[PDB]
């Protein structure tokens, strides 16, 4: 049944799996660059910029 | 601020963690104070 023992295990996985998740995510973000892939950054453009 | 996707979620979702973990807090402690607790019908404050 919904119990809150095993809601709070569930709970520190799912945590763990979302800041995990997240993180990830972190990776395809930009943070203003014209792109989030290294291999269009070196690709579209030369060394100086 | 769009090409920083994840900061503002996340930012909202660990404020979100730390008001809900204050709440559970808050009802802890009542839980705590009230624990127990047992009052007669004829308790009157006023008089007592």
């Amino acid at each position: 049944a919904p119990n809150s023992a095993l809601a709070k295990i569930q709970s520190v996985v799912n945590s763990n799996a979302q800041a995990l998740n997240s993180l990830l995510q972190q990776l395809f973000n930009k943070f203003g660059a014209i792109s989030s892939s290294l291999q269009e950054i070196l690709s579209r453009l030369d060394p100086p910029e | 601020l769009s090409e920083y996707g994840t900061f503002c979620d996340n930012i909202n979702s660990i404020l979100d963690e730390v008001n809900g973990l204050l709440d559970t807090t808050q009802l802890h402690v009542a839980d705590t104070l009230m624990q127990g607790v047992t009052l007669s019908s004829n308790l009157n404050t006023n008089l007592h």
